């Protein structure tokens, strides 16, 4: 796990996630896909602690499948968001806590708007138009602050993201072996793939 | 916390101190130790206080319903009482009890309840922080079948010398008298005592 | 580890002469990491306000259940909930999770639709009631809030001085503290008009 | 285990005007629940007209204060009876400070008098001897209370020109000694209100060129 | 680093408008064995100072060694050694302030808590206490221990700031420590009925009173509680 | 806290200062530690603040429905019973320490209660950090036979000392008096010798002082 | 605290913040964190206060006795060597001091040393350090260029310091500045982020995270 | 281990019991605790075994080359002694010592040294483990000037609780008498002292 | 510090070293050389606790120095790693010992032999045809155990080499930055400069 972004431009949202899984000294896979899509609408992507990680992410979209099929409509990105935040307060209070960060990127064709919401393994909400887990806000947070403009293109997007991850390859301690990049809008989601 | 009871020709007699502390602080210079579980069977109390009220609270409850049902209940039946709360509880209790009553087929008895919940029958008993003191003087001065006045005289001179060693016994030295003739309190404060 | 100060924040609230005021600061952080400026930490069910610091889980988790239990209250007995009820709410709430509480610094602040009366109330973290005249401070600067309210503030303030008073406590207070700040919000409140205002603050 | 350590209370405060400095502190003396005295002085006069204060670990404190007073001392005998200046003596206080840097003198150290040019000056250390000149400080128990009413009233901190869309800050400027103590007499019935070290009396030391005065107030006794 | 093992308990004292009064019980305690029962924990130095000590009495034993030693050192070569030149409490306490701070800063602390009573040369009286960790402080009353807890409500009753110490008379005073050592012994599990007792006047000088006793003791009322609250009989 | 009882001639009292702390911060300077059982059975309590009021609030309501279900006044004993049984039951961990008096059919009482469950009868109680201050007083000052007027003198007068001499306890002294034969009365703030001083100065600022950024109007109705 | 130092076509910028912290306590938002060793070196202060302001002036006599001995002001690396020397003797201790000792002589040109508590000292062209180092890194780095013009340079640094000052809640107060060329250090002012934010805000058009 | 040392008309006598346990095993059961470091001066020892051997055999010197340069050292001088040992290594050491000697001027004397160094002289003092079970037995019969025979009854009797009590306690009695006469070694079994 | 190499060929011994210097979750430096001469013929490559690494090299450096310039001189490769080894095993039962581990690569100009020494921080010492120091070695033992002959030419000694940089490139959790390469034969001491 270890690095997960997204960032909120014009007309969508974009998550980029790391794609290294490692254990002890060995980088056991170079091509993992931190990511669910919850609805064609709704994209979550995932970090913490191994094993905790997909399958709060799996459960979470099997409870939004269900949603779907049974009122054959699809929720918002803020209703997803809220059964989201819900789970992990509940959690976190359990007997063993799921400890497992989310960023949930989805574009409300209600209100043509793309939203970002970032949430912590505490049930910690906040909508945001960039966020980051784990180590990586340290240094995209204070970029993003001086870069990011509420009225980019997709492609602006992109390219604000390059910078992020060119930051992250220069600085980070480890080496988490680029990113997958996905973009929510009104359209659904799609993967790019040269990245 | 100094206590003990001896049995004597017509019955039993308690004792007690009147001292609880909070580390050195004296949090009741007037207490109440010898309690009531029925009208002739008495206790003294040591170890923790909550504990040893919620049990002797709890014996005092099974002892008036043993009573609705089969008449008045043997000392040795209320030292059982005591036994099984205090040895099926011993991991959660701090309770050093001495049970003491008065049968007219038994005369007076003595059980003693230590930490363990273990039960010994005894002439005579004493517990408390303060009996540590006395082992040798009471061991020396006891014997069996003495007076009402012999026996209020060796517990008022072996609670006056635990009281006079152990700075957590103190105050006034309360007494129970348990014999045919019914339930005696005797008090005696320092000015008294003290001078032995 | 503590969860009382991993997020920050700062709730105060203030009566005045035939009003109140409530504010709080905007920060929600992740220990030295500030995450987001936007985080508000004042509710309101009816005319009832209720501000809440600590841990942000908690912050979003209370709101959301007073916002149901005032709801049913509503529908039940056919009229918004009163402060002084409202307070009591928030008590039993908290306290019937004693042995495994929610980690937040609750404060009520309203006027009695029937009697006129502003109120203020504070809570720890377990339910213990605080009714207070003149003011009631919350959160990771409470100790600069303490000092702040209990220089600045004199009696029957009227609302436009009481809001002056409250955001000078307030943001005099967040600037020495580290989790406290990144924006601030100030409601005044009379009997039937509120007004909220964001306030201009140094923004480290 | 033995703890060398003790806390003993109080507060302590110094503002420096245009030609005079103040240095303020509560009276009482504290060991947990318990007060020892509610007239034990810890602002003193140290000679060549510095005024000095180690609030915290009253033990300390005492240590500190001796080993400066005899610095000046040693400092006239050594240096042809030159003055001690305010600048010199907070150097010489880091230095203090610092040489028990891993056994620390557990206070809060502010003195106050003026510099070179006549003005009024307050330094501040922390307990190994790091140190700042500023207008204003508070230090001890109610310091957090105190400092931030003292950055917006003596610093002019998040008050602008009305009118002006804040865009116009109010603009700094020294206050009078009677407009000073009025500060600090709210300062400490404020933090006696709150805080249960701090009450029993108030001593200020006022500095100008003429010397030293003294000024004590009531403070509440509970 | 150190335990207390044979201790003495509080230490109480007041001013007074001539003078000051200062008690010690004569209790020197093993844990919760009430071990030693002649033992003096106020000790005179001259004609002018008694020095009350509580807390570890091997380090009292101590003490008492550093002040009798003092006493010798300060008549060497001093033709004005029982006049101009004896030694003021001031000194003896600065001394023994000194000390205690010197121990605990080397870890090997002095397990004790001190109160140094006297009349200086001027006539002023002197009242300071200093413990184990060398804190110091003065006040119109001192109490160490339990003494801090109970003993200074009370005597601040009767001297509450400097203003009352010239309208107490030695005999309100004495009353009022005697009073103290009572409670004490009431509620202190640690302290003794004996004690003495020590006036230090700037007319009268030094008077010393040993075998004192707590006397005039409440507990009749004893007889007429009963249990622990549901118990009649 | 410091809180205390005292039995007289024809009933009990009881009274308790006004502070609330958190660490060395006043929380509340003028709570109430006073708490009403039934209306001639009160209640003071010291120790975890939320825990003495859940638990005598508890109780209270329980005592109320055994009344009614009863058809008689309820009793001091009662109300001590299930306060010892339920603080038992927690270990301490309800961390309420409560003196419990009243009147009742049956006569006038005193009793204390600790957090663990065990309780004690005497003619003068005191409870909390203020406690041994307080008992100093009650041991200097009790005798058998007082008055009501002498009563509710030597139980402020505990208070007092607690609130002078305890940093934990301050502010204001209440009483609650229980007579045989009479309405209890409950005198809220029936000493009140802390009164803050007039302050030096207003700070009450120019209107406009504060830089605004936006401002709007809630809606409040439906 | 944030710091930073980097070279350029210019010479050196140095920034730095101006908090000092005691855990979530401001203890100052007014501090000085350059030390001004002589007209051709300054020194950067991060961790302990006491530490950095002690060891740091300290450093300045050692310099200073060097060109009383030697008729030659010190060598960058040979000042930073005297630093990194004295705290490694100390490792252990628990000394906290991150520091960059940046200057100019003719033998060397601009040179930046990072030394640090570990005893660890570095050669490079751009560090930040503090406590808001990696906030400063991101804005630095994603905008450095060798060229930059002196003007372009002094942003920057002020831009990168604005930015920890901003995001990390143990930074802040003001930005001291700093440009060193051959002809030594030359101060470009103090600057209160109370006011220097919102300049930056509208001038620029970034923190659109904020509410404006 | 159970001592006591009683001063009387004539002197004053040592006892001790003969009891050396590690844990519950009884290392020696025959221990002579009682020591000699001067003709006329002896001690009783508790504690670590180890310490209070090295101190008296310090002591022993000591007194020794005082012996040599200034005659015979009286009783208090011998505790000081005793005490500057303890005292200045109060941490590293484990000793509980009662010193006993007999000057012709001073008569009989006795001094207790407690754990922390402390010196405390008394009538008679008692120490170790079973001391404890004798405090009220000893201060109730105990008088001043008593006879030879009956300071030895007394110290026989005491003794013979302690023993009675403590587990670390037992063995014999051993008795070290010290008058003008000289120095008189007594033995009791416990035969004869278990049945008193 | 962390990647330290030593491939001992036919008439060559190769030291990689990388080239990052982290503290945090900060990359202070990507150019750093984590070595130092002890003579012309004889190089020390080291990693381990920050500050000691240095301290130790360069202390190390200057006793060499000094015998070099008292004897006019070189000493052995072999006398140099014993003389290292001895001040390590004084070291480990010091007050604090110096947590350092080294390589020491010469060219024994009497034999005319390359010569490889593996010295830890507890003065563990032992001469190798190739060896690693920390977590690298679990990787490239095995490697340089299949890949490796005992009578390779520089120029095969560096692709044997590129095969162990891209093993940790592609295992290794952390990014080293890459490596520093150095030869050591009988013409002194060379560095690589684009590997
Ligand atoms: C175990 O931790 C404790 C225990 C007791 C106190 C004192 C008490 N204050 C409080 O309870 C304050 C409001 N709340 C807290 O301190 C929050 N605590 C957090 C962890 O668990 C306990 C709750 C308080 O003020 N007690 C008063 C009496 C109260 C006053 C309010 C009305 C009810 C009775 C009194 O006992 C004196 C001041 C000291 O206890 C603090 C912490
Ligand atoms: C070893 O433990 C540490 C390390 C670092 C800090 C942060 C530092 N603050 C302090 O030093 C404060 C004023 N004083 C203390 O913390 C008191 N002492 C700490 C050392 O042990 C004895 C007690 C501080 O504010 N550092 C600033 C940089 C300073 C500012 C003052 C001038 C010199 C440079 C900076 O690093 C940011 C604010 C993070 O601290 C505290 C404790
Ligand atoms: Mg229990
Ligand atoms: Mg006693
Ligand atoms: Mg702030
Ligand atoms: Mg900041
Ligand atoms: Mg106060």
């Amino acid at each position: 796990m270890d690095i997960i972004l997204g960032i909120r431009v014009q007309d969508s949202v974009i998550l980029a996630s790391s794609k290294a899984v490692t254990r002890g000294i060995s980088v056991l896979k170079d091509s993992d896909d931190k990511t669910r899509q919850l609805s064609p609408h709704t994209l979550m992507s995932f970090a913490g602690e191994a094993g905790d990680t997909v399958q709060f992410a799996e459960y979470i979209q099997a409870n939004i499948q269900l949603y779907s099929i049974r009122e054959d409509y699809e929720l918002s990105p803020q209703a997803v968001s809220s059964f989201v935040r819900q789970e992990l307060a509940k959690s976190i209070r359990s007997r063993r806590p799921y400890q497992v960060n989310v960023l949930i990127g989805g574009y409300d064709k209600k209100k043509n708007k793309p939203e970002l919401y970032q949430i912590d393994y505490l049930g910690t909400k906040v909508e945001l138009p960039y966020g980051a887990h784990g180590y990586s806000g340290f240094y995209t947070f204070s970029l993003l602050d001086h870069h990011y403009r509420p009225d980019m293109t997709t492609e602006e997007g992109l390219d604000l993201l390059k910078l992020c991850v060119q930051e992250l390859e220069k600085r980070m301690p480890m080496d988490f072996k680029g990113v997958i990049v996905k973009i929510v809008d009104k359209d659904g989601i799609r993967q790019v793939d040269d990245f | 916390t100094s206590i003990m009871a001896v049995t004597f020709k017509d019955g039993v007699i308690l004792g007690a101190d009147s001292r609880t502390t909070t580390g050195a602080y004296i949090a009741n210079r007037v207490t109440d130790k010898l309690t009531r579980v029925h009208d002739k069977i008495w206790c003294c109390r040591s170890g923790s206080a909550a504990d040893t009220q919620a049990i002797a609270d709890i014996v005092q409850y099974h002892l008036e319903l043993y009573t609705s049902q089969y008449g008045t209940p043997s000392t040795e039946t209320a030292a059982s009482v005591f036994k099984e709360l205090c040895y099926e509880n011993k991991d959660n209790l701090t309770a050093g009890i001495i049970v003491a009553g008065y049968d007219d087929k038994n005369k007076g008895e003595v059980y003693t309840i230590p930490l363990g919940g273990s039960v010994h029958k005894l002439p005579y008993a004493i517990a408390g922080s303060g009996s540590t003191f006395i082992y040798g003087y009471c061991d020396k001065n006891f014997r069996e079948n003495m007076s009402k006045e012999e026996t209020v005289d060796f517990i008022k001179h072996s609670l006056s010398q635990a009281i006079k060693w152990d700075g957590s016994s103190g105050g006034v030295i309360r007494m129970v008298v348990l014999t045919a003739a019914g339930v005696e309190r005797l008090i005696f404060y320092p000015d008294e005592y003290e001078q032995l | 580890s503590d969860p009382s100060s991993i997020n920050g924040g700062i709730v105060v609230a203030m009566t005045g002469k035939d009003c109140v005021a409530i504010a709080c600061d905007l920060r929600l952080g992740s220990q030295s990491l500030g995450v987001s400026n936007k985080f508000e930490k004042i509710f309101h069910y009816g005319h009832v306000f209720l501000g809440i610091t600590g841990l942000a889980t908690d912050v979003t988790t209370l709101n959301e259940m007073f916002r149901y239990k005032t709801n049913l209250y509503k529908l039940k007995e056919e009229r918004a909930i009163e402060p002084e009820t409202f307070t009591q709410l928030v008590s039993s709430s908290l306290y019937e999770r004693r042995f495994g509480p929610y980690f937040v610094g609750p404060v009520v602040a309203g006027i009695n639709s029937k009697s006129g009366k502003p109120f203020i109330a504070g809570f720890d973290l377990i339910g213990c009631i605080d009714e207070a005249k003149d003011f009631i401070v919350s959160g990771t600067a409470s100790d600069q809030l303490f000092g702040m309210c209990e220089s600045l503030y004199e009696p029957n303030l009227e609302p436009e001085d009481l809001f002056e008073t409250i955001s000078q406590a307030l943001l005099n207070a967040a600037d020495r503290d580290a989790l406290s700040g990144w924006g601030a919000v100030v409601y005044i409140i009379k009997k039937d008009e509120v007004v909220k205002r964001y306030l201009k603050m140094r923004q480290d | 285990q033995f703890n060398p350590y003790g806390d003993n209370g109080g507060t302590i405060l110094g503002i420096a005007g245009e030609d005079f400095a103040v240095l303020a502190g509560d009276t009482r003396n504290i060991t947990d629940y318990s007060i020892n005295s509610r007239y034990e002085p810890k602002v003193f006069d140290c000679g060549d007209n510095i005024v000095m204060s180690a609030n915290g670990f009253a033990a300390d404190g005492d240590a500190l204060v001796k080993r400066f007073k005899n610095s000046v001392k040693w400092y006239h005998f050594d240096h042809n009876d030159k003055k001690l200046s305010i600048n010199s003596a907070a150097r010489n206080i880091q230095h203090l400070l610092y040489g028990k840097r891993f056994f620390p003198y557990y206070v809060h150290t502010i003195i106050a008098g003026l510099d070179e040019d006549g003005k009024g000056a307050v330094y501040s250390f922390d307990p190994v001897g790091s140190y700042e000149r500023e207008q204003c400080r508070a230090g001890g128990a109610a310091a957090s209370l105190i400092m931030p009413f003292l950055d917006n009233q003596v610093n002019f901190k998040n008050q602008y020109e009305p009118g002006t869309n804040g865009k116009v800050k109010k603009p700094l400027k020294y206050l009078s000694v009677e407009e000073v103590i009025k500060l600090v007499r709210d300062s400490f019935t404020s933090a006696t209100e709150r805080h249960i070290q701090v009450g029993d009396g108030l001593e200020i030391l006022i500095v100008t060129k003429d010397g030293v005065r003294k000024e004590f107030y009531e403070l509440k006794r509970d | 680093t150190q335990q207390p093992i044979v201790t003495g308990t509080s230490v109480i004292s007041m001013k007074y408008d001539n003078g000051v009064i200062i008690a010690a019980d004569n209790l020197g305690s093993y844990g919760s064995l009430l071990r030693f029962n002649g033992v003096e924990r106020l000790i005179p130095v001259g004609d002018n100072t008694v020095v009350g000590i509580s807390g570890d009495i091997s380090d009292m034993q101590h003490i008492e060694r550093l002040l009798k030693d003092l006493v010798t050192e300060n008549a060497y070569d001093n033709p004005l050694a029982d006049a101009e030149e004896a030694l003021e409490p001031s000194y003896i306490f600065e001394y023994l302030a000194t000390v205690m701070y010197q121990r605990r800063s080397k870890m090997n602390p002095l397990w004790n808590a001190i109160i140094v009573a006297g009349v200086q040369s001027n006539g002023d009286q002197f009242l300071r206490y200093v413990n184990l960790l060398g804190v110091t402080y003065s006040s119109p009353t001192l109490a160490t221990g339990f003494g801090a807890h109970m003993a200074n409500p009370l005597l601040r009753k009767v001297v509450d700031r400097e203003s009352d110490i010239p309208k107490t008379t030695v005999q309100v005073a004495e009353e009022a420590i005697v009073n103290a050592m009572r409670v004490l012994y009431y509620r202190d599990a640690r302290s003794s009925r004996n004690f003495s007792l020590a006036i230090i006047d700037k007319n009268t000088g030094l008077t010393f009173k040993k075998n004192l006793q707590v006397e005039n003791m409440k507990w009749d009322f004893a007889k007429d509680i009963k249990g622990y609250g549901t118990q009649k009989i | 806290t410091t809180i205390v009882g005292v039995k007289f001639n024809n009933g009990v009292v009881i009274a308790a200062d006004t502070r609330s702390t958190q660490g060395p911060i006043v929380a509340d300077k003028n709570c109430a530690k006073l708490h009403r059982i039934s209306p001639k059975i009160w209640c003071a309590g010291a120790g975890t603040a939320a825990d003495t009021e859940a638990v005598t609030q508890l109780i209270g309501s329980n005592i109320e429905l055994h009344s009614l279900y009863t058809s008689r006044e309820p009793r001091v004993v009662s109300a001590l019973q299930m306060l010892k049984q339920h603080l038992f039951k927690y270990q301490g961990h309800i961390g309420a320490y409560l003196i419990v008096a009243g009147v009742d059919p049956t006569g006038s009482h005193l009793f204390s209660i600790h957090a663990h469950g065990s309780t004690d009868v005497g003619y003068y109680l005191s409870l909390g950090s203020g406690s041994l201050a307080a008992m100093a007083v009650l041991e200097s000052h009790w005798k058998q036979d007082l008055t009501k007027e002498e009563a509710i003198k030597l139980a402020s007068d505990a208070i007092q000392a607690g609130i002078w001499n305890d940093l934990g306890s301050g502010s204001n002294v209440d009483v609650c008096v229980m007579e045989i034969g009479k309405d209890a009365e409950y005198l809220r703030n029936y000493l009140t010798p802390n009164v803050r001083e007039e302050k030096q100065k207003s700070y009450k600022f120019p209107r406009g002082t504060t830089a605004v950024l936006k401002e709007s109007i809630v809606n409040i109705c439906d | 605290t944030t710091t930073l130092a980097f070279r350029f076509q210019g010479g050196i910028i140095v920034a730095v913040d101006s908090r000092a912290t005691a855990g979530n306590w401001v203890a100052s938002q007014t501090v000085k964190k350059v030390i001004e060793i002589n007209p051709f070196l300054l020194g950067t202060m991060a961790g302990g206060a006491a530490d950095c302001q002690f060891w740091e002036t300290w450093l300045g006599s050692q310099c200073r006795l060097h060109e009383l001995r030697e008729k030659e002001r010190i060598s960058v690396a040979a000042a930073s060597k005297i630093l990194s020397n004295l705290v490694y003797q100390y490792k252990g201790a628990g000394l906290s001091m991150g520091t960059m000792i940046c200057g100019y002589t003719r033998k060397e040109g601009p040179t930046i040393y990072y030394v640090d508590s570990d005893g660890t000292r570095l050669k490079g062209d751009i560090f930040c350090v503090g406590s808001g180092q990696t906030f400063a890194y991101g804005v630095l780095d994603s905008n450095y260029k060798w060229d930059l013009s002196v003007e372009d340079a002094l942003y920057l640094g002020k831009r990168s310091i604005l930015a920890a000052a901003h995001r990390d809640a143990y930074s802040g107060g003001s930005v001291n500045l700093y440009h060193v060329t051959e002809d030594g250090w030359i101060y470009h002012g103090n600057h209160d982020v109370g006011e220097l934010f919102w300049k930056v805000k509208e001038e620029e058009g970034s923190f659109n995270n904020v509410i404006g």
